[PDB]
Parts: structure tokens; C-alpha cells; sequence
């Protein structure tokens, strides 16, 4: 069959579209963030960690990939928590 | 075949052909002439070949347009049968009105 | 305001605009690197040979029949044979030092008005004693007219552009009233243009300079061509032929200067003496033809034409084949047609050996950490009693199994030691140092039989055997002609099968694809054959490399690991079976739907058991802050590889199609 | 390529080719013939294009 | 263009080859002007597509001149392909 | 697991994939052998001069 001829390149595959796969959009977020987190010095006001602190604590989960919430609620949640924090 | 023929004639032409008190007579340009003939023939053969391909693609596009037409005719045929079914009812209701 | 200029210079932001800015492009690039078989299309390929481009457009038409495709293949084979029989004349080495640079070869086809082809090879890509297959370039036809005297043509590189010098000779008459004959000689220079056409040859009058060379009758003057470092001048020198370099030390060097505008000047004798005493090792003696370097102010590369017909280049122990006598042996196989050309016993046609030497088989001991160490690398080194440095001849990783390695071991012309003629020794992480007797020493007698010196110690070889009865080796799918051999044995059947699929000539497509691989097996002379795949490099490469090639071309990466080509063929067999089933299913009568079912069931057991994939695993929903550091330890460190989405799709469509055949729907699922 | 080929043959043709008591033999028209061949080929290539 | 229809096929390595003898006429000075011939054996072979390769000239003037032929007589040409060794035997 | 290699070498299983696997192809082959006149088309013929 296929498996006993062409298995062996990897010890554990995963399903198409799951979060844990290296082509998932989570993997693209992580890979992009690794390079992006350094474009400015820490002290600059344009530093990403300063500009969007919650993004750095974002969980990578199937939950955050599947649930299609409204964006405007997320913009309200972000401005609101910044105001209550300040 | 034409490329081999022209190269063979070119190579066979460089040997001298007049002898005795006058020598030589070998046309020095024969190799460049043969390369010119084969390289100008090449253009004609590529036009013939491209025309065979373009004719083939034409016959294929035509056949696909006959699928669009055949499917249209079949759908019209199919809707007429249901029109007849509706009219068969309408006629049963007219007999019943009688 | 100001991004960190160091961070922007990273490769990730150079590739930004092309690939990484859009998620879909990034995913496509990453799968095209990791899963080449999806994007391999036999129709178009980078680096396609010109005769395969003749083939594709010749076979591209609406109607394909057995005779048409057979004739297209016989014309392809004619082109291949013509480009394989040609022999090398001369070469030039582009760089002052042999380690780097390029080497340009000139080759003549066996025809009366000869056609001349130029080929280039790369020394940088050469390593571990074997030229990489991609280093070699395909032959290119030379368009300008060439009519040299005695095949006196020599390429040269000037200002990084290729130039050709060849000496033409012509015959003219003299009056003495008796009539008499004599010759005249015209050096001609041509060069290539950016579009690969050739400029018109420019004549240079050399009659004085050759007449100063008191040539023997019908002897070609020694012509030396070299491009000068710094000054843009062509050095062209004429020298009298001599049997030894010791004689060139005082040869009366004629020559002339040639400048970029193709003006010329003569050499002064004083300059010529200097150019001689520097370059004389490069002069081709009557016995052997050397390769020129760029001029300078540890033998040269060399071309030997062996008597058996092997041409081989030499510059160290290293020897390399240039031409292949495959096409001259193929005619017997071709007399019985296509089915015999492609067969496995064509691919084992023998190549004559190159040079003087012997064959030896080495059996590599198993992995054994106490005699091995942690690093699994090992290197085979040769040494010759010239007592130069050693040279690497093979490099590999120690397996737990044995490895059987058969090597051609060069032997020098002259036995500069009486007790042994070569030393081979084995080096590895645990014991990288060599020992005086700690490898097989080989010696040859007068009758030419090679034997292992009993004084030598074989303890860390599992076995060494000398195959004294063997004077040939298998056809080489990694040598010079590797591109043409992959061009014929594998690409051509797959291209033909692909074209026949679109024309719905399934019966002819099945046999054409069956040439490369057949699950039923192969029968020869009335006996069933053990092998399953008909192509030797697919049969021999049985498992992927420890790492792939990182390259955004699917075909070079599949070429580096031909296990990928096996999947591409498998997937084209499934494409054929599904299309045949769909075609039968299009007819809705009772008998034909049972043919549709047996076609789908046939592809079903080939695919086998659909893999089960556990829905949740070790992956733990980490913080993005953590995944960034876990991945940046210098993504597979934390994200797992997915199963090929196309192979998954074959199981989805086959199961749904059989579901309709079992439930009496149609193919669009309508009752 | 054809333009270079025809010019090269024309230039190589003007040298004399018979010698001894009879001389010459160089066809004087070769340059005009080559200009004619390349300029009539040009029309065909523009039609193809 | 053979002399006196002196053409003879031969099979070599399972491929068809043709030998034919061409003959040409050349002039000699003796200042009286005189004539004599020269002979060029030519070999061609077929390709897989049924086209014919270009004929390759072989100089036979010595070998024929050793044969004291009668005037306008075709030399006996014998062509045979050798078993085992891949050589064409050409004998006059 | 293991078919008899002698039985597979018979001509019937060499012709399997081409003719005998489908009943319609087998019937067509058998009539084309037994009734040539049905399949003789004067327009095209193997070995045509």
C-alpha cells in the first residue's frame, strides 16, 4: 500500500488545517512574529511590545482559530481594557 | 533530412574543381551558405508546426462549443415534458369542470 | 522613523515582497519545498533540454495514436543519439587556480562538415571527489561556420566572454613555368553574444608567424591561447610541437597580441620568452592534450583519449568521464523497438572503464560506537606513493547494516614505489588519524593482477575484495550525461503518459506509464522479474535523505532525493485509474457501472488503509511569546508536519464515488 | 543569426579562389546578394511575428 | 553517385551501412596536358528515423593504384561485417 | 500473498491488461480474429504503401 512504501519521512503527521501543523496560520503568526519583534529598539515608542502588549501574551489555540468573533467587539475590548488599566 | 543534405553538399564543395595550370575554384563561402539555408528553413518548419498545433486547438474549442449547444438542447427538451405534465393536469381540471 | 538596518538585511525580509507577505504565498512556498510531487508537472520544467522541447511540441496535438507517438519517440531518440556520440577536442579552464572557476569544452560531432558543440562545467560545485550532477551544463550548438585545420580549435575566455580561436588552412598555387603548390594559414576569432548567437569570424593573417615555425608536413602547429589577467589582451602564441616540457623550455615561441577591439600587434621575442617560461607547462605535447589556465605572472587539467574509447579528464587522482559510449551500444537494443529501449537490461549496459586502474569492493563495518564514536560520518581516503597529501574518494554515514562500496581506484602510469602502488585508509570520528599499515595496500604485477599486501591490516574494514575479472561499470546516472539519461528513461514516458491522458487514450496511456512502474510486475523472456520499478535510480534510492534540498524549484529538490519521483509516478497512476473509472461511470447502463466499480476498487487497494490521525496530541496551546523563543533557538521544533492534503483528497473522492456506486446515485449525486 | 551568417559568407567570398596562370574568380556581387537575402528574409520574419 | 554502380550495402552492429566507390577526374601536366582519375570510398548509415547520415569520405587512391585495373573496369569491392569485433572489413 | 509464478507467465495473463480484463474488449478481440470483414476499413491499413 501507500503507507508501507512511502511512510517514514516523519514520525507523527497531523490533519490538514489543525492548529498544530507547520503550515497552519498559527505557524505563520509565530514565524512572522519572531522576525517582527525586533524591527525597533525597546525604548522606541513604536516598539511592538509597547504598542500591542496583549498580542505578545496571545494564546495559540484551536479556539482562537475556529471561533469567528466580530472584529469591532475586539477593538472595543482592547480600547476598554486599556482605559480601565490607565 | 534537409540539414544533412545541405551539410553534405557544403562539405563536398570545398574540394577544388579545376586543375592543371589553373587551380582552386573552391567556393569558400559554402559552409556559411549551408548554415544560412538550414537556419532560414527552420523558420518555415516552425511556422508549419505551430499551424498544426493551432488547427488542433481550433477543433477542440469547436467541440466544446458543441457541448454547450447539446446541453442547451437537452435542457429545453427536458422542460417541455414537464410542461406537458402541467397541461395534462389542466385538462383533467377542465373535464372536471364539465 | 528608523528600523534596525541589521534586522532588515535578514533573508526573511528580502523574500518579503515575493513570498512571505501573503499567508497563501508563504504556505504555497513551504509546501512546494516540503512536498515537491504536488507541483511537479511533466509538461514544463526548468532546464529542459532542447530535444525534449522538440518532443513536447511534436507530440502536442488532438489525436494521439500508437504510430504517431512511436515516431515522435524515434525522432527524439535520433536527436539524443546524435548529441551523445560526439567527442571532446579541447578545453579551457576559466580560473587561474584549478580549485574554483569553470571549464569550457569543445566537441565535434561525427559528421563531415562537422558541427561543434560547447559545454561548460563548474568546479565550485564539485566536492568529495564527485562532480554534482547539476554542475554540468548541456551541450550548445555553435552557429557560426567552423572549418579548422586538423581540428585545431581552442576556446578562450576574454573579459568574461567566450571566444574561439581556430586555425583555418587553405591551398594556393605557385609558378616555378612548372606549377607547384603551397598552403596559407588564417587564424580566425569569433565570440558569443548575449542571445547565444555567434558573431562573424574575424580573419587574422598568420602566414609570417607560421612560416617562421618550420612545421613538419601535415603537422598542426602548437597553438596556445590564454587570456591575460588585468590587461584586456588575448595572448595568442604559436609553438612547435615537442614531446617533452623540457623541450618547450627553449622553443621559439611565435605569437601575437589581440586586443578587445580585435586589433592586433606582434610579440616581441623578449616578451614571448617570458610568456613561454611562465606558461610552458600548459603546452600540449604530442602525447597528451592539456587544458590552459588564465595567464599568471599542481599539474594542469588534462584530457586523455583512451584506446577503448573512454575520454576522461584528469588532474589528480580524480578522473572524470566526459563522453558516453551508451548510444553506440544502444543500436542493438533499438532494433526491436520501444519496449526494448526502456527495459531494465538496457540500463545495465556496461560503460568501458576509464584509464588504468582496478575495481575494489569495500564492505563498511556496522555502526559500533566503541569503534565509531557519536558522529556517524566516515571518509575513505586514497594515498599514492608520490606521497602527496591524501585525497578523499568517498564520504558517507555509517549504518547499522554494512555498506558495500565499489570504487574505481586510479593507478599511476609509473610504479614510483616497488612495495605497494596505492594506499587506501578508513577515517571516522572515533579514529580520524591514519596508521602506517592500517588499511589495504594494493600492488600490481606485470600481468596486471591486483592483490592485497599481507603486511596491511584490515581490522576496521569488514571486507576488501578486488574484482580483477571486471573491466567495466554500469551506466552512470550521476556522471556527465546524467541529465540526458534522466531525460530519456524517466521524463519522456511520464510526459507521453500525461499527454495521452488529456486525449482520453487510456489504453495507450496505461502502457506508456507502465514502462516506468508496474504493480503487476515485469516479465522478460518468459520469466517474472523481481524488481518493481524500471528506472535504476528509483530502484536504488530506497529511503529519503536525512535532510532535503532547500530550493524553491520542485524539480531540483526532487532530483536531490529521487524518492519524490516515486510518489509523483504513484500519484499519476491513481490519476489514470480515477479518470478511467469516471469515464466508465459516465455511461449509466447496468453493465458499465460494474466496470466503474472494478476500476475504483482497483485503485482502492493500491492506496490501502486510510491513516488514522489522533485528533489531539502533545501540543499544549502555548503562549506566542514562548513559541517564538522555542522556534528561535538557532518551526519543526514545535509544529508537526501535516499529511499531504492531495493524497488525503484521493481517499475522500474515492470513498465518496464508491458510496454513490453502492447507493445507485449518479456521479453528481442525483438519484 | 541568419544576418550574421550571410554577412560572414559574403565577406569570406570576395577573396580570389583560382590561382597560378589564371587569377581572380572572386564574385564581385556577393555583398549585394547578402544584403538582398537578409532584407528579403526580414519581410518573412515580420509576417511571422 | 557511384562508379559503374559499385555500391554494396553492409550491416554493422545491426545497423545498415552503404559503401560505394565514387570516382572523379583530374588533370596532370606532362607542358602537355594529361588526365587521370582518383577514387574516394564513401560510407553512409541509416538513422532511427529512416533518414541517412552524411557520407564520410575515405581516401583509397593508394589501395586502388596498387590494383592494376583494366581501363574502365570496376575494382572488385568486398564488404563484410566481422563477427565479434566491431570493425567493417573493406577489401579491394 | 503469493501467486504461482508459473501460472502468471501464461499468455492469458500477459494479455490481461490489454484485452482480457474487460468482457467487451475480450469479445471484440475474439470477433476481430474470427470475423475480419467487420473491422476491415479500406481507408486505413497497417503496412500501407
Amino acid at each position: 500500500g501507500y503507507n508501507n512504501q512511502f511512510s517514514g519521512r516523519a514520525s507523527q503527521y497531523v490533519a490538514p488545517g489543525t492548529v498544530s501543523s507547520m503550515f497552519s496560520p498559527a505557524a505563520y503568526l509565530t514565524e512572522l512574529y519572531r522576525e517582527a519583534r525586533n524591527l525597533h529598539a525597546s525604548d522606541s515608542v513604536y516598539y511592538l511590545d509597547t504598542r500591542r502588549p496583549d498580542l505578545k501574551s496571545m494564546a495559540l489555540s484551536q479556539q482562537n482559530m475556529d471561533i469567528e468573533l466580530s472584529t469591532l467587539s475586539l477593538s472595543n475590548e482592547l480600547l476598554l481594557e486599556s482605559i480601565k488599566t490607565e | 533530412a534537409v540539414q544533412a543534405s545541405r551539410l553534405a553538399g557544403a562539405a563536398a564543395d570545398l574540394v577544388p574543381n579545376i586543375f592543371g595550370f589553373a587551380g582552386g575554384g573552391s567556393r569558400w563561402g559554402a559552409i556559411a551558405e549551408a548554415t544560412g539555408y538550414v537556419m532560414e528553413f527552420s523558420a518555415n518548419v516552425m511556422n508549419t508546426e505551430a499551424d498544426k498545433i493551432s488547427q488542433s486547438e481550433t477543433y477542440r474549442r469547436r467541440r466544446q462549443e458543441w457541448e454547450i449547444q447539446r446541453n442547451n438542447a437537452e435542457a429545453e427538451l427536458k422542460q417541455i415534458d414537464a410542461q406537458l405534465k402541467s397541461l395534462a393536469v389542466r385538462r383533467e381540471a377542465a373535464v372536471l369542470q364539465k | 522613523e528608523n528600523a534596525n538596518s541589521g534586522v532588515i538585511s535578514r533573508q526573511f525580509f528580502i523574500d518579503w515582497d515575493k513570498y512571505n507577505k501573503r499567508y497563501s504565498t508563504w504556505a504555497g512556498v513551504s509546501q512546494l519545498v516540503y512536498y515537491p510531487e504536488n507541483y511537479i508537472d511533466p509538461t514544463m520544467r526548468i532546464g529542459q533540454t532542447k530535444m525534449m522541447d522538440a518532443l513536447l511540441q511534436s507530440v502536442s496535438q488532438s489525436q494521439l495514436n500508437a504510430d504517431t507517438v512511436e515516431d515522435a519517440f524515434m525522432s527524439y531518440l535520433t536527436s539524443f543519439e546524435q548529441v551523445a556520440n560526439l567527442k571532446v577536442i579541447s578545453a579551457y579552464h576559466d580560473n587561474i587556480n584549478n580549485d574554483q572557476g569553470l571549464t569550457y569544452f569543445i566537441g565535434l560531432s561525427e559528421t563531415d562538415a562537422g558541427e561543434y558543440y560547447w559545454r561548460s562545467v563548474d568546479h565550485s560545485k564539485f566536492n568529495d571527489g564527485k562532480f554534482a550532477a547539476n554542475a554540468w551544463s548541456e551541450w550548445h550548438k555553435i552557429d557560426c561556420p567552423i572549418n579548422p585545420y586538423k581540428s585545431t580549435i581552442r576556446p578562450v575566455i576574454y573579459k568574461s566572454r567566450l571566444y574561439l580561436l581556430w586555425l583555418e588552412q587553405k591551398e594556393i598555387t605557385k609558378q616555378t613555368y612548372q606549377t607547384e603548390t603551397d598552403y596559407r594559414y588564417e587564424l580566425k576569432l569569433a565570440h558569443i553574444r548575449y542571445d547565444g548567437t555567434w558573431n562573424t569570424p574575424i580573419t587574422f593573417d598568420v602566414n609570417k608567424k607560421i612560416s617562421e615555425l618550420k612545421l613538419e608536413k601535415n603537422r598542426a602547429p602548437g597553438l596556445y591561447c590564454a587570456g591575460y589577467q588585468g590587461e584586456d589582451t588575448l595572448l595568442v602564441m604559436f609553438y612547435n610541437q615537442q614531446d617533452t616540457l623540457d623541450s618547450y623550455k627553449n622553443a621559439s615561441m611565435q605569437g601575437l597580441y589581440i586586443f578587445a577591439d580585435m586589433a592586433s600587434k606582434d610579440m616581441c621575442p623578449e616578451q614571448s620568452n617570458v610568456y613561454r617560461d611562465n606558461s610552458y607547462q600548459q603546452f600540449d605535447t604530442n602525447n597528451v592534450r592539456r587544458v590552459n589556465n588564465r595567464y599568471a605572472e599542481d599539474n594542469a587539467l588534462t584530457l586523455h583519449h583512451n584506446e577503448n574509447g573512454a575520454q576522461y579528464m584528469q588532474w589528480q587522482s580524480y578522473r572524470t568521464r566526459l563522453n558516453t559510449l551508451f548510444a553506440r551500444q544502444l543500436v542493438a537494443r533499438a532494433t526491436t523497438g520501444i519496449d526494448t529501449i526502456l527495459s531494465m537490461e538496457t540500463q545495465n549496459i556496461q560503460e568501458p572503464q576509464l584509464g588504468k586502474g582496478f575495481y575494489a569492493t569495500f564492505v563498511i563495518p556496522p555502526y559500533n560506537l566503541s569503534t565509531h564514536g557519536d558522529e556517524r560520518w566516515f571518509k575513505l581516503y586514497i594515498k599514492h606513493v608520490v606521497d602527496n597529501n591524501s585525497h578523499i574518494i568517498y564520504s558517507g554515514q555509517l549504518t547499522d547494516t554494512n555498506i558495500n562500496i565499489t570504487l574505481f581506484i586510479p593507478l599511476d602510469d609509473v610504479p614510483l614505489n616497488q612495495d605497494y602502488h596505492a594506499k587506501v585508509y578508513m577515517t571516522f570520528k572515533k579514529s580520524p588519524s591514519d596508521g602506517t599499515w592500517w588499511g589495504p595496500h594494493f600492488v600490481r604485477d606485470d600481468k596486471g593482477i591486483v592483490t592485497i599486501n599481507p603486511k596491511s591490516i584490515l581490522t576496521h574494514f569488514e571486507s576488501v575484495n578486488v574484482l580483477n575479472n571486471i573491466s567495466s561499470e554500469p551506466m552512470d546516472f550521476s556522471g556527465a550525461n546524467s541529465l540526458y539519461f534522466w531525460e530519456l528513461f524517466y521524463y519522456t514516458p511520464m510526459l507521453v503518459a500525461q499527454r495521452l491522458l488529456h486525449e482520453q487514450n487510456f489504453d495507450e496511456a496505461n502502457r506508456w506509464l507502465k514502462y516506468v512502474w508496474s504493480p503487476s510486475g515485469y516479465i522478460v523472456h518468459g520469466q517474472i522479474q523481481n524488481y518493481q520499478w524500471n528506472v535504476r535510480p528509483l530502484l536504488e534510492d530506497t529511503s529519503w535523505n536525512s535532510d532535503p534540498l532547500d530550493s524553491v524549484d520542485p524539480d531540483a529538490v526532487a532530483q536531490h532525493d529521487p524518492m519524490h519521483y516515486k510518489v509523483s509516478t504513484f500519484m499519476r497512476t491513481l490519476d489514470l485509474l480515477i479518470a478511467r473509472g469516471d469515464h466508465a461511470y459516465r455511461q449509466l447502463e447496468r453493465d458499465t457501472l460494474n466496470e466503474a466499480k472494478m476500476w475504483y476498487m482497483q485503485a482502492l487497494h493500491l492506496l490501502g488503509d486510510k491513516p488514522y490521525l489522533p485528533l489531539s496530541t502533545t501540543w499544549s496551546d502555548p503562549r506566542l511569546d514562548r513559541a517564538a523563543d522555542i522556534t528561535t533557538q538557532n518551526l519543526t521544533d514545535l509544529f508537526l508536519p501535516q499529511i499531504n492534503e492531495v493524497m488525503m483528497n484521493y481517499w475522500q473522492t474515492l470513498a465518496q464515488r464508491v458510496y454513490n456506486l453502492r447507493h445507485n446515485l449518479s456521479i453528481d449525486g442525483q438519484p
